[PDB]
């Protein structure tokens, strides 16, 4: 019999838990401390789309007006050898 | 590939034509049609085409040279089947006519 | 190394008589790909005799295979359980098929 | 005649077990329950995939769809010559008797039930999708 | 049959995986070579690609009338290694080298 | 002669209230 | 879900109920044919739009109509 | 259940992947969302064309900025003929060095693109001169875009909605629009004409700081007002004349002269003023035509119940025709778009024959690109029209209301019709590709004097007539003494004849044989093309397949494999197979325009005239020949700017033949697999964690044809144009 009405449809609809293990103990507590208070202003999820948006915004402007000049992306060097020459004598 | 293989080596099938390996060109502008032809059987349906045959049968009946073996389209399973032997046709006979014209000229 | 093989002689109509091309030996004709020529010389015919004679042998095992299928559906057809004999038809068709056309065939 | 009530006590026939039965939506969604009583313990086809051995006497089969369901049944009114009932089963423990609704088959015709759907008219009667404009109507079907 | 939804997703996997890492070294070719950066190609002179497996089989059955078939006076084949073969001033058969284009194209 | 700076950002200003605009009749559509 | 109407040409084959395989349709008493029996569709929350049930039929034009609408997970037949 | 298909509760509550991609394919029929009304729908509509104008003249002023920006038009302005036209500049951080080496052009300081859209011709003669002219245009046009948008929020506030019967005030709209948007703007045009861009190509700077001061000619209004109109005619531009200076300037403002001006191989200014002055007068003319509310002018709903012929040839007639009309969007917008579709075509014939810009005509890879983008644009316009006429007579056409009129009674013989296209259709097409097979066997057995090479002497007829002496026709404008050259022998001739007795220019090119073929393949491909249109549109609302098909609505998958399959039945199916017909056409038209073309701006026509009448011709003279410069635009040795267009190329190929997969392979092979696919990441650990909100679902039937086809157009598009820019370019 592999169906029951009540009290047994998780496992009538194979319900299971294959490899999650109930657990509390597993990292120390002031590693965890550490990183709860650091993971803090993060856990919302507003906060965190802020961060991410000003800090990758940022970081995408800093690399194209500055980052890209300094690690010498080959657009912001620009041409050196006179230009491209046309057919039919244009320039 | 399109340029050093397709392109370059289809240089002796399309300057066949007043040789005797025009045949290989004529050929392979008949199975790039073929290939071509198959993909109206591959990309349409029978319901338009029955549509299309009810208004041919008009005017067959108009002027009374409707057949008795009623004209259907073909079947959804025999379009797909007439695409696919087309398309196979077309495709194969095109690369058989590159390949024996080119190596039959610089072989 | 310098004759380019070929077996297929187009009628001269329609101009389609350039087909027959220059392909050496003082003869006309389509170039064949299906390596023919080669495997005539492997087997060691050097004239046009043993061709004929191969052709004129063929065609009678044709008319043989044709009288055989006639014979087997409509004179002597084996029933199902002559079929069914796996066993008997791989042990033929390993030593006396295979084995012994490769004996022969080394001969 | 009144609607069966489906008895979780009911065996399973022996099968191996396979990839093809249920998902996730048994759990949240609905699946299904087709019961049937076998005269003797033979092999059948499940719709699913693979060969099972339904049991003499009551059997019971959990099932992702309803049409998974009836094609079983096909199968046993078919091949087996025999009948069986269909259920549909809800996460909060609902149990929905489904087939055959009213104790009868569908294909044979039952007193006590009432057409729906049913237009009085030939299909070429029905108005111009002009006329049902901005009206909520689903089309000219549905007028 | 009882677990041919395992069998299909798992090639459905391997098909997504392969053309991926196939054609899609292709697709980063082209647009590396169209940018003008030869340097970042899958390439025998940039990024490699060797079929390091294909070539040691190659050695391997170079190598093998000397110690692994010792009665054979040559390989099977000039494919492996060794001199051209050489017929009428044309190559019969000479080693077939595999590099780059040919990882990516068996793949 | 090219354009000068200040044109630039006299266009994307003017651009930025188009935009505005913009997002006013996107939304007055929508609801 | 799909709608499937009836309408008056019906003859009582019942050839659309069992052609149906998610028993949509069903015979009901009827006075305006022959057989005394006319389709009928109570369960179309159940119609995967197949149409096997117009396939089935032999009135010219059909008795039975499928109009595919609004797509359920029954209506699309998903097992998942 | 979700809230992103608003308008459509039933997507709404559909828990596949299905739901978002019908919600935003249905997003603007907004006939069939939820609880519209009419009167709402209308409102609707007008809000969206204020939004589409604003669109356009954004584009337009975008186009303007970058190249006021980054551009070259002073550099171009001196030297139109030497000088490659920037559109705007390349910032790309995938670029390698020698990209952008190989990018830097037209003397630009970094990589940029040059321009094939012909804007710099088109503002240099409408008399732009400056960076400065082409910004200030840009704000200007950035504010009217500003100015739409705010209209289109205004007229969707309760108090500023338009009701229902404003929109169906035919006559009013029909008055002011033939008046107003075509006639005082075509008016104030050949002011700005008068006052500007003819003083500009005479070296007369003239702008909005000084044209009050300036006098557009030296009579000044007094031949206006007193009827001596002939004084503006006097003293126009001279043969010598160089454009945008004054040497050998005239002063005429007005002009007849025909032809072109020879130095920029362009039309005259002063014909293009008194055109549009003329344009002008008939226009507002014709919008005093309609009765408003001043107790004159036609009734348009009488004009139609009039027009039936009494010995009953027509039935009744266009009786009822001007509520059909009138209450139908789809009636209006099919009409729209098939005239507004043949315009575009008309454009592409007449800008390419009679260049209306100077240094146009020189600018060879500018030209074909508008011709062939103009003509790609009008076929897809065309598409559309039938397309709203077929979804006309499914959803809004009343047989009641048209009984006995035109509209019903050819709908009453509509096998008649699609049987005689049928019929010209099959002909056209065996007789074409028989004689081009034939002419290709005879060139393949090496006898070229066996091809059947007929002359086209219908046109050359048409061409001597108006004027070509080259055929020895000689009758009217080629007859000398005839009452047709006499009349215009003061006024027009002179320049026409001297354009069209050329052989350097575009304007009536000589034809031979091939010109012939390849007008019958184009013949084939409009007639093939309109009968799958017309029968789409005449069997939309049933056939004998399908007896009930308006029930079901314009587009729909199928009616099942019953009644031996009903794939593709649908009005909406019609249109998705005329579109790959459409496409052929446009590409026989293109093709053809193309390589002519390239023989004669190379100086080679008989390239063209002896391998156009085989398809070997076309296939290795034009295709393969004129591909080299393109495929070579990156290769081992290096890459140079062509770069840009062989990557294109390709990536229209890859895109072409991915459609192919969705319009090959149909839609339950799909669900199977993504059946078994969700099967996997239920059953796989760390994956099923996370879990889909959509149930995935193959795409629909319908949707997979959309998408089939929108993946083999853009590959089709994408591919043609690379190939055409760079080919062009290449040379020129
Ligand atoms: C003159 C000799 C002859 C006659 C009068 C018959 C008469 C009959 N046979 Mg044969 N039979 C014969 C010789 C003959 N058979 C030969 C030589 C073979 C060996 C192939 C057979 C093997 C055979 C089988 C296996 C069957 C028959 C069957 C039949 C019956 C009708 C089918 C039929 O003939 O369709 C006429 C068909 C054709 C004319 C097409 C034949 C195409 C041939 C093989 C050439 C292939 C095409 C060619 C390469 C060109 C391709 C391009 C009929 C009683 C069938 C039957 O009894 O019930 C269904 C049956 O199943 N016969
Ligand atoms: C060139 C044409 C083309 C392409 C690209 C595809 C694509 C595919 N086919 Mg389709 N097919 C085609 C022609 C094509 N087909 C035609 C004409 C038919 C009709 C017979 C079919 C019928 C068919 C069947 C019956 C099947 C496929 C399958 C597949 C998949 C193989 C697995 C794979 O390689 O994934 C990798 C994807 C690619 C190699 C495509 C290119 C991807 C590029 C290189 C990556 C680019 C990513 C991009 C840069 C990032 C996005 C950025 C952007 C959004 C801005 C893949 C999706 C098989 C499949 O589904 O099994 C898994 C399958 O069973 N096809
Ligand atoms: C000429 C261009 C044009 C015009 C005048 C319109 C006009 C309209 N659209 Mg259409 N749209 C366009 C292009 C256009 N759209 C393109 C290219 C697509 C992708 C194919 C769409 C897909 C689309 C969808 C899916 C929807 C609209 C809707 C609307 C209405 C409200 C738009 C809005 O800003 O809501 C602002 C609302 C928000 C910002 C929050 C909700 C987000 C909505 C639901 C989706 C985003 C809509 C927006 C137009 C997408 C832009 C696409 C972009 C690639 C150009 C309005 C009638 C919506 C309407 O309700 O139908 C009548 C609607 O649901 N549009
Ligand atoms: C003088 C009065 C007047 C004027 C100027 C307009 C102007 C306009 N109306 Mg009409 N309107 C009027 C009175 C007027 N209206 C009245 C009295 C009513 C009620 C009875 C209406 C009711 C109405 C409605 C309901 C709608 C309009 C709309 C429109 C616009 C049409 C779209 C367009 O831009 O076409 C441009 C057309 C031209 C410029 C004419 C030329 C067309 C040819 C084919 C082009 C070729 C010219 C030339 C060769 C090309 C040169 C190309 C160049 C690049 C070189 C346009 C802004 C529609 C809309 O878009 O607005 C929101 C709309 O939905 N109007
Ligand atoms: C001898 C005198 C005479 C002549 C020759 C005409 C001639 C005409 N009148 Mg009549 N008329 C007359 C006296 C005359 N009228 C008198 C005394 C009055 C009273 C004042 C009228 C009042 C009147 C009215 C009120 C109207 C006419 C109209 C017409 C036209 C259509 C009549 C018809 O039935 O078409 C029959 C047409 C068909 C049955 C359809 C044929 C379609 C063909 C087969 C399609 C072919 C397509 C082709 C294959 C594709 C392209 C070809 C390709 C090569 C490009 C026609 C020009 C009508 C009109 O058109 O006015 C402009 C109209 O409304 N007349
Ligand atoms: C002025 C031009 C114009 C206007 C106002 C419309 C307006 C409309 N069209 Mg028509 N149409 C046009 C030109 C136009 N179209 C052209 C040029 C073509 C040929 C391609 C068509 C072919 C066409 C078809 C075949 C259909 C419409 C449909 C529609 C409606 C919904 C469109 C939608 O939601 O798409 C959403 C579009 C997308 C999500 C993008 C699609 C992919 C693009 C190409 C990228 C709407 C009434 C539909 C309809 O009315 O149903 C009955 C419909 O089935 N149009
Ligand atoms: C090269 C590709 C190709 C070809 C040749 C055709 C051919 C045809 N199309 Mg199809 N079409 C195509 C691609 C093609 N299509 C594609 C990709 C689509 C999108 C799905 C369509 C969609 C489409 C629609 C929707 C319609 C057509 C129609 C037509 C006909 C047009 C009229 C005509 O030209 O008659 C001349 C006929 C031909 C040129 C066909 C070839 C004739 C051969 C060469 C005759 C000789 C045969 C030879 C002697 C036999 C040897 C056999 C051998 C085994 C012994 C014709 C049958 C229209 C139609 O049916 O009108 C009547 C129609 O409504 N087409
Ligand atoms: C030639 C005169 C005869 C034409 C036959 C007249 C006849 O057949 O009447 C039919 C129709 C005119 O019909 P209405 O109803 O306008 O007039 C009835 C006629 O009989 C005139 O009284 O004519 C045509 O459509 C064909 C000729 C149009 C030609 C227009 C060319 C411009
Ligand atoms: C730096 C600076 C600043 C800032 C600025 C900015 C931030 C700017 C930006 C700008 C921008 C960022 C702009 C933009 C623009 C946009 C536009 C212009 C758009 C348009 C759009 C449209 C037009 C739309 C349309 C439509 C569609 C698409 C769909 C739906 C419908 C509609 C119609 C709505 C300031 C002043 C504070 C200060 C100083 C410094
Ligand atoms: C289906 C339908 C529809 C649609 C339709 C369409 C889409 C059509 C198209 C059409 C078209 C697209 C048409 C076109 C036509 C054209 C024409 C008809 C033209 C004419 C011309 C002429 C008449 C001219 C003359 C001349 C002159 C003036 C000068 C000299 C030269 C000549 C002699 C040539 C509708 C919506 C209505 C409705 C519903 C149904
Ligand atoms: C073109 C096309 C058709 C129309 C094609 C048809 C009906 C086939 C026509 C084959 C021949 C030409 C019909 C006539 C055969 C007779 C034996 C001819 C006798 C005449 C002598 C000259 C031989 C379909 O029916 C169809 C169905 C399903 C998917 C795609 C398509 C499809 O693409
Ligand atoms: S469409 Fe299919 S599921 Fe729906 S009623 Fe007909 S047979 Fe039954
Ligand atoms: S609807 Fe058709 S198939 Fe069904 S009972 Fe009536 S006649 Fe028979």
């Amino acid at each position: 019999s592999e169906y029951f009405d009540l009290d047994d449809l998780e496992d009538t609809t194979g319900s299971w838990e294959l490899y999650g293990q109930e657990d509390e103990k597993r990292y120390p507590s002031l590693q965890a401390e550490f990183f709860n208070r650091a993971a803090a202003p993060l856990t919302r999820r507003e906060s965190l789309l802020a961060f991410t948006f000003v800090g990758g915004a940022g970081s995408l402007l800093l690399w194209g007006a500055k980052g890209s000049k300094d690690v010498a992306l080959p657009i912001q060097q620009g041409p050196k050898k006179g230009g491209e020459k046309g057919p039919r004598g244009k320039i | 590939w399109l340029r050093d293989f397709l392109w370059a080596q289809s240089s002796q099938v399309i300057q066949s034509y007043g040789s005797a390996l025009s045949a290989y060109g004529l050929i392979f502008l008949g199975a790039h049609f073929i290939w071509a032809f198959s993909l109206m059987f591959l990309f349409s349906g029978r319901g338009y085409w029955q549509e299309l045959i009810e208004s041919i049968v008009w005017a067959h009946n108009k002027l009374k040279v409707a057949p008795s073996i009623q004209p259907r389209a073909l079947s959804i399973t025999q379009g797909r089947a007439v695409g696919v032997a087309h398309y196979l046709l077309g495709g194969i006979a095109t690369t058989w006519s590159f390949f024996l014209a080119r190596i039959i000229a610089v072989g | 190394i310098h004759i380019k093989p070929s077996a297929q002689v187009v009628w001269p109509v329609v101009g389609q008589e350039i087909l027959n091309g220059d392909v050496g030996g003082g003869f006309q004709g389509v170039q064949i790909t299906s390596g023919f020529f080669q495997l005539w010389r492997a087997s060691g015919i050097t004239s046009e005799l043993q061709l004929y004679s191969t052709a004129i042998g063929g065609l009678v095992l044709a008319a043989a295979m044709f009288f055989a299928g006639w014979f087997h559906y409509h004179k002597a057809a084996p029933k199902l359980e002559w079929f069914q004999n796996v066993e008997s038809m791989l042990n033929h068709h390993l030593a006396g098929l295979l084995g012994l056309g490769s004996l022969a065939w080394a001969g | 005649w009144k609607p069966p009530t489906l008895d979780p006590s009911t065996p399973s026939p022996i099968f191996g077990g396979s990839t093809g039965g249920l998902l996730r939506k048994a759990q949240i969604e609905e699946f299904y329950v087709i019961t049937w009583d076998a005269k003797k313990e033979q092999v059948f086809e499940m719709p699913t995939g693979g060969a099972a051995i339904m049991r003499s006497g009551p059997n019971l089969l959990k099932l992702a769809r309803k049409e998974q369901c009836l094609a079983l049944l096909t199968q046993l009114r078919n091949k087996f010559k025999t009948d069986g009932q269909i259920y549909r089963v809800f996460p909060d423990g609902e149990v929905q008797y489904l087939h055959p609704k009213d104790g009868v088959y569908p294909e044979k015709v039952n007193a006590g039930r009432t057409a729906v759907g049913a237009k009085d008219r030939s299909i070429g009667k029905n108005t111009n999708p002009v006329a049902v404009k901005f009206t909520g109507k689903l089309g000219t079907y549905d007028v | 049959i009882r677990h041919r939804d395992a069998i299909v997703s798992h090639l459905n996997w391997v098909c997504i995986f392969l053309g991926f890492h196939s054609f899609g070294l292709y697709i980063h070719n082209d647009t590396m070579s169209a940018l003008g950066r030869p340097q970042d190609m899958f390439s025998d002179t940039a990024i490699q690609l060797q079929p390091v497996f294909a070539q040691w089989i190659q050695n391997t059955h170079l190598s093998a009338p000397q110690f692994t078939a010792p009665n054979a006076l040559a390989p099977t084949s000039p494919v492996w290694g060794g001199d051209v073969v050489a017929v009428g001033g044309k190559v019969a058969a000479m080693p077939i080298t595999l590099g780059t284009a040919d990882f990516m194209v068996h793949h | 002669m090219p354009l000068s700076d200040s044109q630039i950002f006299i266009a994307l200003f003017i651009a930025l209230l188009t935009g505005i605009l913009a997002v006013r009749l996107g939304l007055e559509l929508y609801s | 879900s799909h709608a499937v109407k009836i309408y008056d040409t019906c003859i009582g084959c019942t050839q659309c109920v069992r052609a149906c395989p998610t028993d949509v349709l069903e015979m009901v008493p009827w006075d305006g044919c022959k057989a005394s029996q006319i389709a009928s569709a109570p369960r179309t929350e159940d119609c995967v739009g197949c149409k096997r049930c117009e396939s089935a039929c032999p009135t010219d034009f059909l008795s039975v109509r499928v109009y595919l609408g609004s797509e359920t997970t029954r209506s699309m037949g998903l097992a998942y | 259940a979700t809230k992103f298909p608003k308008f459509s509760q039933g997507l709404a509550k559909d828990p596949t992947t299905r739901r978002i991609w019908y919600g935003i394919a249905t997003a603007h029929d907004f006939e069939s969302h939820d609880n519209i009304t009419e009167e709402s729908l209308y409102q609707k509509i007008f809000a969206s064309h204020f939004g589409q104008l604003a669109i356009i003249f954004l584009w337009t002023s975008g186009n303007l900025f970058h190249v006021a920006w980054q551009g070259n038009f002073p550099q171009w302005v001196q030297d139109p003929l030497h000088v490659r036209p920037i559109a705007h500049a390349i910032w790309d951080p995938h670029f390698g060095q020698p990209a952008v080496e190989a990018f830097t052009r037209g003397g630009a300081q970094g990589p940029v693109n040059i321009a094939t859209s012909g804007v710099y011709q088109w503002w240099y003669t409408i008399g732009l001169r400056t960076n400065q002219d082409l910004f200030q245009g840009s704000v200007f046009l950035t504010i009217l875009s500003g100015l739409f948008l705010f209209a289109g929020w205004l007229h969707l506030q309760p108090r500023f909605q338009p009701a229902l019967a404003w929109f169906k005030n035919a006559e009013s709209r029909l008055n002011h629009h033939l008046s107003g948007l075509f006639g005082v703007s075509s008016l104030a045009w050949t002011g700005h004409l008068v006052h500007v861009a003819i003083p500009e190509a005479r070296g007369q700077h003239v702008r909005w700081d000084n044209f009050l001061t300036t006098l557009p000619h030296p009579q000044g209004l007094a031949p206006f007002f007193s009827g001596n109109w002939a004084v503006y005619a006097q003293n126009p531009d001279s043969s010598a004349h160089l454009f945008g200076t004054g040497e050998g300037s005239g002063t005429a403002i007005l002009t007849f002269l025909g032809g072109f001006h020879p130095q920029t191989q362009s039309l005259w200014l002063t014909d293009i003023a008194h055109h549009h002055l003329a344009i002008a007068v008939v226009f507002i003319l014709a919008g005093h035509m309609y009765r408003t509310n001043f107790g004159i002018g036609h009734t348009m709903q009488e004009i139609l119940d009039a027009h039936t012929p009494p010995g009953g040839g027509l039935g009744a007639g266009h009786k009822g025709l001007f509520d059909t009309v009138n209450n139908s969007l789809h009636f209006q917008l099919g009409l729209a778009l098939a005239s507004v579709g043949t315009i575009t075509s008309l454009v592409a014939q007449h800008m390419y024959s009679l260049p209306p810009y100077a240094f146009l005509a020189q600018d060879f890879t500018t030209q074909a690109s508008l011709y062939t983008h103009h003509q790609y644009i009008a076929g897809f316009i065309l598409c559309g029209a039938f397309a709203h006429g077929a979804i006309f007579f499914v959803r809004d056409y009343d047989p009641e209301q048209n009984k006995g009129n035109v509209l019903a009674r050819i709908l009453d013989h509509k096998e008649a019709v699609i049987s005689h296209l049928s019929w010209v259709s099959l002909f056209l097409g065996f007789h074409t590709l028989g004689l081009y097979v034939h002419n290709d066997v005879m060139q393949a057995f090496g006898t070229p004097e066996k091809q059947i090479l007929i002359e086209p002497v219908f046109a050359q007829w048409i061409q001597a007539a108006q004027g070509k002496t080259l055929y020895g026709f000689d009758l009217l404008l080629s007859q000398s003494n005839s009452a047709a050259f006499s009349a215009g022998q003061t006024l027009w001739l002179p320049g026409w004849l001297d354009a069209i007795n050329s052989n350097s220019n575009s304007l009536f090119l000589t034809i031979g044989p091939g010109d012939f073929l390849v007008h019958h393949a184009i013949a084939l491909g409009l007639h093939t093309t309109t009968l799958i249109l017309v029968k789409g549109a005449l069997d939309a609302r049933g056939s004998k397949l399908m007896p009930d098909k308006k029930d079901f609505g314009y587009s729909f998958p199928c009616d099942g494999p019953g009644r031996g399959g009903t794939c593709d039945i649908s009005a909406w199916d019609a249109f998705y197979l005329a579109v790959f017909w459409m496409l052929n056409t446009i590409g026989w038209v293109t093709f053809y325009f193309h390589w002519k073309h390239l023989g004669i701006w190379q100086g080679n026509v008989n390239q063209f005239n002896e391998s156009s009448t085989y398809l070997m011709g076309w296939l290795r003279d034009y295709l393969w020949l004129n591909s080299s410069q393109l495929i070579n635009g990156y290769n081992p040795f290096g890459m140079n700017s062509l770069s840009v267009w062989a990557w294109m190329f390709l990536f229209g190929h890859l895109i072409y033949a991915t459609g192919f997969m969705f319009l090959i392979s149909w839609r339950g092979y799909w669900q199977e697999l993504i059946e078994t696919l969700a099967w996997a990441h239920e059953r796989t650990p760390l994956a099923n964690l996370v879990r889909w909100r959509d149930k995935p679902v193959a795409l629909s039937i319908v949707q997979a044809r959309l998408v089939g086809l929108a993946h083999f157009s853009a590959g089709y598009i994408l591919t043609y144009a690379a190939f055409l820019i760079a080919s062009t370019s290449g040379k020129f």
